[PDB]
């Protein structure tokens, strides 16, 4: 059950344990009962070193969980800027859709992370993307009172 | 069966979040493996997504008139590309989140009605899938 152990170590941010498991043949793409991989867990918990090791060892940067959630959605939502950059460099899909048709730009805009919104924009994020209910990132930014982000999205 | 599961999970989450106290479904520890399984699964699912489903619930801006349609739209979205056990857990987490949001906006009738709509959705939509997938006994095996 190396896969289960890799999932646990990735979430807990145990760098040494992750390298040993990988060197012992753990499946870098193992999925838990919600469809999350080690990359999803490390991205959400903000462990940058583990994200980089997983990618170097073949982790699927675009893997999606049960609702379509990708590691970039989680990094964007939680506001981990360095992980967002690393994921984008590795081929992360800026336009992936999850849950209700949320795009990583929707999640960064709602959570008020301005620099991440800008990075996503520079990498091709669709400013006009609508979730299932018609809302764009601009709409979510404003509704959560993030004016700074709203203005940036309007200009874009 | 289904009604009891919904009542237990929603009751448990409302108590967990401090919205309600005292006698009723969801009060005290799970009486039943199915109920324990859904509590544990909902809890784990929710710690991952943090405020995601509470934020979605709020984004709907439900009114007593629109709430059923909005609930139904979200549920349909969650089940896009077919049901699996994880999407079912999301559906319970969202239902409980919508009940909590209704408490926030002081629509108390919706706390009960959303639970009614959850049962009806399960029975009329996901019933066929659940049964063929091994029923709730299988869910319990995997998530308990």
């Amino acid at each position: 059950d190396l896969g289960k152990k890799l999932l646990e170590a990735a979430r807990a941010g145990q760098d040494d344990e992750v390298r040993i498991l990988m060197a012992n043949g753990a499946d870098v793409n193992a999925k838990d009962r919600f469809g999350w991989t080690p990359l999803h867990l490390a991205a959400m918990e903000g462990h940058l070193e583990i994200v980089e090791v997983l990618l170097k060892t073949g982790a699927d940067v675009n893997a999606w969980a049960d609702l379509g959630t990708t590691p970039l959605h989680l990094a964007a939502m939680k506001g981990h800027l360095e992980i967002v950059e690393v994921l984008l460099k590795a081929g992360a899909d800026v336009n992936a859709e999850a849950i209700v048709g949320y795009t990583p730009l929707h999640l960064a805009a709602w959570e008020g992370h301005l620099e991440i919104v800008e990075v996503l924009l520079k990498h091709g994020a669709d400013v006009n993307a609508q979730d299932k209910f018609g809302k764009t990132p601009f709409d979510l930014a404003i509704d959560n009172g993030n004016e700074d982000i709203a203005e940036v999205l309007q200009k874009a | 069966d289904t009604r009891a599961l919904v009542a237990d999970f929603v009751g448990y989450k409302l108590r967990q979040k401090g919205y309600v106290c005292g006698a009723g479904p969801g009060e005290g520890p799970a009486a039943d493996p199915l109920h324990q399984a859904m509590r544990a699964a909902g809890d784990e699912f929710e710690t991952r997504f943090r405020r995601t489903f509470s934020d979605l619930a709020a984004q709907l801006h439900v009114t007593p008139g629109s709430a059923q349609q909005r609930f139904t739209q979200v549920s349909d979205e969650l089940f896009q590309g077919g049901p699996n056990w994880g999407r079912l857990v999301a559906f319970f987490v969202f239902g409980a989140a919508l009940c909590a949001e209704s408490v926030n906006k002081e629509m108390e009738v919706l706390v009960g009605q959303v639970q009614e709509w959850m049962v009806a959705y399960l029975e009329t939509r996901l019933a066929d899938w659940i049964h063929s997938s091994g029923g709730w006994a299988e869910f319990t095996a995997l998530y308990g």
